[PDB]
């Protein structure tokens, strides 16, 4: 399934809200490979740096079998 | 356009977040966190499919990766519409036209506006088909910004 | 308890709690001397109560008791009775409690999941909670015959 | 998210006991804290913005932080100091009504920390401006309350340091 | 069927059918015929299927039938053998469909809600399709009854 | 959505009857004909984008829908005229593999009339595009194959008229 | 995922080279092994349900888990006890039809350790509950599917252990 | 192969494998036989073929040798006829897994935008298959030429 | 056009016209009369830029026009001209409406789709609109020159 | 600056920059000597600019002057003074910017929020940016005044 | 997300004061800059197709990346290496007309290392095809702004290495 473990962070910038919102600015999760360009790209829009991408589970290097 | 993200108050429908993370080693028996956590996957399988789907269809394991928090509600809600029992009962009944219209209104909240928004969903269900179609709902920057 | 539901509450509303739910919390501290009577009164008989709602059970519903079904045998009757020992044990809870969501945690979650794996019919055990309300609001003066008839409503709604 | 209520009953359900005479005890001692734990609660919730922008005044204000080269110098950084504040203020008074710090460890100092060193926020300031605004409400809603605000505002300073 | 289940997963995937997929279709054609063979051993005696699984389920479980039960008096007996009936009538159906799509389409969704509703033991009703399944196996020659069998494992497993 | 072998199943069932000779008969005869309806899908399968273009070669091109004023004009349009019968050729070939047209009036036919109705799209040429579609692969999959294709060529012709 | 077979093309095309002969002999003894992971597979199939609640009274019931004070107590703990149980074996199945532990290095094993420290599970009843599941599903399905269905039971618990 | 498929379809609906396809992985496993014959044809003659229908496409397509075309030259031919090889190893590959799925996975996802790229015409691509499969099927005997051709047919429609 | 463009933009917005895109409007305004002189200038020469570019292609192209290109013959050939003559219009209307609007709105959309259907290589089509531009940048003064070669910058990167 | 305004919007819009925002950035391009004019005399003059401002706004609005209001005594009127230098560095800062979003991103944000953690009334503030933008267009020339004045009118409608 | 003008006004503002003439002297040489960016920009917006095909021609295609046992193997991986190329050649773009590598840091070499390891991507081949696509670029639209897209590109390599 190649999926990718994220632990990314996503910052303010604007409309401050009176919510709590720390599962929003910082957390774990992961992601399946075919849509990580899309999430990333969602996490540059935001403006967040991302801290640590790892891959959960699946190899590097296979043709086949994904 | 700065207030999609604002939810009416008394005026409109109730908005459920997933806020409090679910987030537990050692919980306690009378930990109020699971429960919180299966009204809102409740709330999820009633806005997706629009009823409390029968109790053989509905996925365990994306309410199992999201009570562990490995999947945001995001994800999980992209697990809902990507299922079968979604794709069989409002994809593969209808006509693809309104098949686009009734999965935008049950994923974004609201109809279409015009011709071009129609026309690139359902291009994306020309080349692609129904699986990208709920992956370019769930793109949308409309989701990302109401939700 | 009450607090905890109306923390949670004011969490995901994001605001203080409010004077109403203030004025909740406040009078769910003053009657708390009734609702340890209640629970009292319930930890005081318990095995009575147990008995004449188990023998009530059987005499209604004899499916679970005969050969074939689920409670057949010595043990199997004595777990019967222990099963209603733990939900008599959270009726106690959430009448002490103020709130059902002791109740909730412990014992409501998954039970047609679980007795679909032990084989137990469900609305036995909805006849076996309903038997014990019976008894126990028999047993109650009125008043607090309603407030324990009202959890004990509530778990045989979440039951069947 | 625990009660004192919700403790007792959750630490006589592990062992696996009714209730015994000492849980009645815990239970009774919440009680007879709780009606005062009401009413600094609702002095808490009348004076919140005093008592915010008394806590920044006392602490934060004629420091590097709200001037230029800290991290509170922006009118963004400004509000959400200001946000952060509030957070940490209800929810020491849900723990004060609770009686219990589960929900600051639930709810506050979940990932607060990783987030703080992320972002670059001073942790030392933001305990400073916690301590102030402890004293502060010592002084608003009286004593015993004070100590019970003290403790959870403690709490949190030592989730966060 | 199996048409119908290649034709939508060629159809959400906007490809046509895949040669494998097409192999498939012409397998399951080439087979039909032995499937309406094990159809044919299936209809026609349904009479000593239906009488003697009903016969070996109330030995079974004779709770659901002493007074207490659901299928206790003549009607109720009658009801649950037209039960038993439609189970064989659904398998007949996934037999010759070469899918269960007809036997979950029809009789397996909502069967849980349904039998909760009645009131009704679904582990009986499981040992109900057992017994058929035992009748039916012993019915038929051994790939016969392997393939006949799929789809009574198909209902069983759905049960619980 | 149902094939010859839901639709007899169907049948029988709102009989609520067995299956009797003449539905074995039906399904035997679908038994038959289930491996001709394979390779024809298969062979259809192989020719989707050369049967599109050669429909429109035979009928659209060089003709005034191409040329300004057309509905066939400009490059978008173009491009969903081409997207237009691709749906017809792949409906066309579900519809020949489950021997059954009942997915081409639920899911083609549907609101298609109006839709073409609204957007101003000719009904007559693309109904003559349809027309040179079944003609093209009439000749590509040959006499048999070719008329349980025109069958549901018909039958699109026929709910879009 | 790969099975049997799309691990011999993975390896052969890591290399690079074609098909040779010791491809196709592993290939051949893949396919003499499927016909009867195919039987064995519809067994499974059919007595889950009873696989499990038997593999569940042999080790785990009348000990400390399903009494108080155990980490399978409570409703909540025993379906989700039941249902990890049922996971465990449909993905042995799912192993034990590809003819590779993949599916479970991959699905099961990713990041159920880490889960099972956070939660607090104990590993060791867990590993006694699908060895008695393992000989269980044994004495049902035969010797040497029994073997097979062990194999990637063992895997199971070497990757949670 | 037709497994991982079946399994990946049986996991998305969260259930067990069915009998259906558990008897196509079956049917599978008995016509490994057939499938091991047809690619040990095909490994066997594939110069030849390759050959053939290398010349053919170029009697067929001559834009592609002219000068300004896409493979002038010596070098350009041989990767002309290196690429035709690598689509006939993976034809090979599908035929003996019984899926078109490895051919989906190495050489069938981003062939229009890497011959975008490299300013290769696809459907050159699409007739040099095209003649691959003509020789190839007019190699084989007709029943294991149309197990072949169904998947040389699955290649050029994904071409085109 | 710009006034299309600017409204738009601000009609998404809920505001009025800003100032500074009402000078942009204001300078496109004023400078319409340099855009009708380079659209008469295209307008006036386009059969010597149809006929040079063409010609100009061939030379560069020549698989093209090759037997086995797709505009090879007369009528082919015709059309290939044609296809130009379409694109040079839609450069006038592009000139003349200071946006690529008209061009992207009416001739780039769905071009890649058509001339795939059409089994035409677009690069070929790059190198026509690039004679074009060659041809056309020589028929004008230095500034002209940029203005419409930027907007044959926006066709051929359309393409590519 | 309007260059990153413009690569936002292209971004979330998934497109390349249009020529109508590429002129908008060549038009901004060539209007820098004018802007850097502007900032150049509002840097000149700030502090003459800043006395009038103040004192036209203590005789304007007296309240907060007063005893018991904001701005009372010699360090409180001095950090007035200062909150009014901010504000006009920001106003510098977006004049030469050719965008409001250093002046948002700095100065516009929360400053609701901390204004009523302060007790400073907002509408002073604003009054005050209103005195600053009267007399900083009474220095400029009337159209330098009125780009300046955008900004400045951006200010005071962002304030109250 | 800073340009040359947003790095001067955010330079002039973290030590607080206004613009000086220097700020000005840097606005201006932005300027001079900016009208041959423009110039520059748009012609690599034309041809960047024909860049990017002639960096892969000049530096991965015979080698044994391309090859097979490379990680541009297959089509999905040259799909993705065309890909990465693309964005690479338009984030460059970005900062040259903006004038700050800012953006490079910010949205292409934020995580872009880890994955990079993670997925067994070569650096070296990578660094290769960008400066074989520098120096494309450079006799594409001139000696300047080759210059310019030669830092920026150059800064891209920095951040990858
Ligand atoms: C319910 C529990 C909870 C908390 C507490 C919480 C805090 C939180 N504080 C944040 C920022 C912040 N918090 C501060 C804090 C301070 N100012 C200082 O300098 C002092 C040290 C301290 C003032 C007392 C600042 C300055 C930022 C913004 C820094 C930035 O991102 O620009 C952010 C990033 C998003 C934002 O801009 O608000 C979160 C999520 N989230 C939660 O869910
Ligand atoms: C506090 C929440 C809670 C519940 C609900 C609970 C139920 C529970 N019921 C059990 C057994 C049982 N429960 C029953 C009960 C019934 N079957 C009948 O015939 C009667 C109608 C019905 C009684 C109302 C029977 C017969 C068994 C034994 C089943 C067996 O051994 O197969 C067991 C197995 C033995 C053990 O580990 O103690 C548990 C855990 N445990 C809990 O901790
Ligand atoms: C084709 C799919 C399908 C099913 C399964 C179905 C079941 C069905 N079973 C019913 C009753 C019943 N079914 C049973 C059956 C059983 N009780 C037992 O103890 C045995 C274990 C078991 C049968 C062996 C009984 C006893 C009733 C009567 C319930 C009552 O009278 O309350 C009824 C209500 C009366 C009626 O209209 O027939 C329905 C609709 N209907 C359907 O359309
Ligand atoms: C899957 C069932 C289904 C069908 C068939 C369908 C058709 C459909 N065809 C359309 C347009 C079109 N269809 C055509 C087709 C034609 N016009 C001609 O002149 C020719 C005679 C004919 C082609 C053979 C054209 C040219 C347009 C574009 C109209 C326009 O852009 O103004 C549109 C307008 C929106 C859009 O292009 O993307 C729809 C919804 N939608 C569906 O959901
Ligand atoms: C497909 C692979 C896969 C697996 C296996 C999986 C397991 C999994 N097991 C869980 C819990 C659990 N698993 C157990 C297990 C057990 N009961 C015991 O005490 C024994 C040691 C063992 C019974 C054999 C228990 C008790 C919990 C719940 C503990 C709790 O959170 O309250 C959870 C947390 C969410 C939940 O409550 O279900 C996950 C995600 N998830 C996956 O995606
Ligand atoms: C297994 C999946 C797979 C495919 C499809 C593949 C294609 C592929 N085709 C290539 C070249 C090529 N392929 C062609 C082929 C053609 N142009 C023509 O004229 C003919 C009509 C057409 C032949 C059918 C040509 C001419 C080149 C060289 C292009 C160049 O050097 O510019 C190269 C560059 C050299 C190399 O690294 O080996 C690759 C990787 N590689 C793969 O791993
Ligand atoms: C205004 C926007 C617009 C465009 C672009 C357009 C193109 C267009 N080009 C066509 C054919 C064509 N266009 C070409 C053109 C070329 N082939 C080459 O080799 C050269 C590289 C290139 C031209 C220099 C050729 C050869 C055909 C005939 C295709 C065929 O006969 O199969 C056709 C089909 C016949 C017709 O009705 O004209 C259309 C609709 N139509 C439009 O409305
Ligand atoms: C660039 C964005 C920006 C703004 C807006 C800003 C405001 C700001 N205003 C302040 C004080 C103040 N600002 C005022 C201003 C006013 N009260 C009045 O009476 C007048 C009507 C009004 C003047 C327009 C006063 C009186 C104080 C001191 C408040 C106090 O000491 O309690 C302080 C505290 C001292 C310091 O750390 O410099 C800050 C940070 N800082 C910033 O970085
Ligand atoms: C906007 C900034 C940005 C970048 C750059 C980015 C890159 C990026 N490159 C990826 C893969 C890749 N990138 C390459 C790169 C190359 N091919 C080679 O071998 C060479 C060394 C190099 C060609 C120049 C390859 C081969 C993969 C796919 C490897 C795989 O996952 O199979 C992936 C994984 C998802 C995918 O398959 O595309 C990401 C997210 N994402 C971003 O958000």
């Amino acid at each position: 399934m190649r999926m990718f473990k994220i632990t990314a962070c996503v910052p303010s910038q604007s409309r401050i809200r009176t919510q709590r919102e720390l599962q929003n600015t910082y957390f774990t999760k992961l992601v399946p490979y075919d849509n990580w360009f899309r999430e990333q790209q969602r996490i540059m829009k935001m403006g967040g740096k991302i801290v640590k991408v790892q891959l959960a589970t699946g190899k590097p290097g296979t043709n086949t079998g994904l | 356009p700065r207030a999609r993200a604002t939810q009416p108050g008394s005026l409109g429908a109730k908005v459920f977040r997933l806020n409090n993370e679910l987030p537990s080693g050692k919980t306690t028996n009378v930990s109020f966190s699971e429960s919180a956590t299966q009204k809102v996957i409740e709330a999820a399988y009633r806005q997706v499919f629009g009823r409390m789907v029968y109790a053989g269809q509905r996925q365990k394991v994306a309410e199992i990766k999201l009570e562990n928090g490995e999947i945001t509600l995001r994800e999980f809600i992209r697990a809902l519409a990507k299922s079968d029992v979604f794709r069989n009962t409002y994809w593969s009944s209808l006509y693809v036209t309104k098949a686009v219209e009734y999965i935008h209104r049950r994923l974004l909240g609201r109809p279409t506006y015009g011709r071009q928004e129609i026309n690139s969903y359902f291009d994306t269900c020309a080349k692609k088909g129904f699986y990208a179609l709920v992956d370019a709902i769930i793109d949308s920057k409309e989701y990302e910004e109401a939700f | 308890s009450i607090v905890t539901k109306s923390i949670v509450n004011a969490d995901a509303e994001a605001r203080y709690l409010s004077p109403g739910e203030l004025d909740r919390i406040k009078a769910f501290v003053t009657s708390g001397e009734s609702r340890l009577r209640i629970a009292e009164t319930l930890t005081g008989s318990r095995e009575r109560i147990i008995k004449s709602a188990g023998d009530a059970l059987f005499q209604k519903r004899p499916d679970v008791v005969s050969p074939g079904g689920n409670a057949y045998g010595e043990e199997m009757t004595a777990t019967c009775l222990r099963d209603m020992d733990y939900y008599l044990r959270l009726i106690t809870y959430g009448v002490v409690a103020g709130d059902v969501t002791p109740i909730e945690e412990i014992g409501l979650v998954g039970v047609r999941e679980m007795y679909k794996s032990l084989g137990t019919p469900v609305d036995a055990v909805a006849q076996a909670v309903r038997e014990m309300k019976a008894v126990a609001t028999g047993m109650m003066s009125g008043d607090d015959a309603a407030e324990a008839g009202a959890y004990f409503d509530y778990v045989i709604g979440a039951m069947e | 998210m625990q009660d004192a209520i919700t403790s007792v009953i959750n630490s006589a359900d592990v062992q696996g006991k009714y209730l015994d005479g000492s849980a009645m005890d815990k239970l009774k001692a919440y009680f007879t804290t709780g009606a005062l734990r009401v009413r600094a609660a609702s002095t808490i919730s009348a004076n919140a913005a005093a008592i915010v922008k008394e806590a920044v005044a006392k602490s934060l204000l004629y420091s590097d932080v709200t001037r230029p080269g800290g991290n509170m110098y922006t009118t963004r950084r400004y509000a959400a100091c200001i946000r952060d504040l509030d957070y940490y203020l209800r929810y020491a008074t849900y723990a004060m009504l609770a009686g219990d710090p589960s929900i600051l460890d639930e709810r506050v100092l979940n990932g607060l920390k990783e987030t703080y060193n992320s972002l670059g926020v001073p942790v030392g300031s933001t305990v400073q401006a916690i301590q102030a605004m402890k004293e502060v409400t010592a002084g608003l809603v009286g004593a015993d309350a004070g100590r019970e605000m003290g403790v959870y505002f403690d709490y949190i300073c030592s989730g966060l340091s």
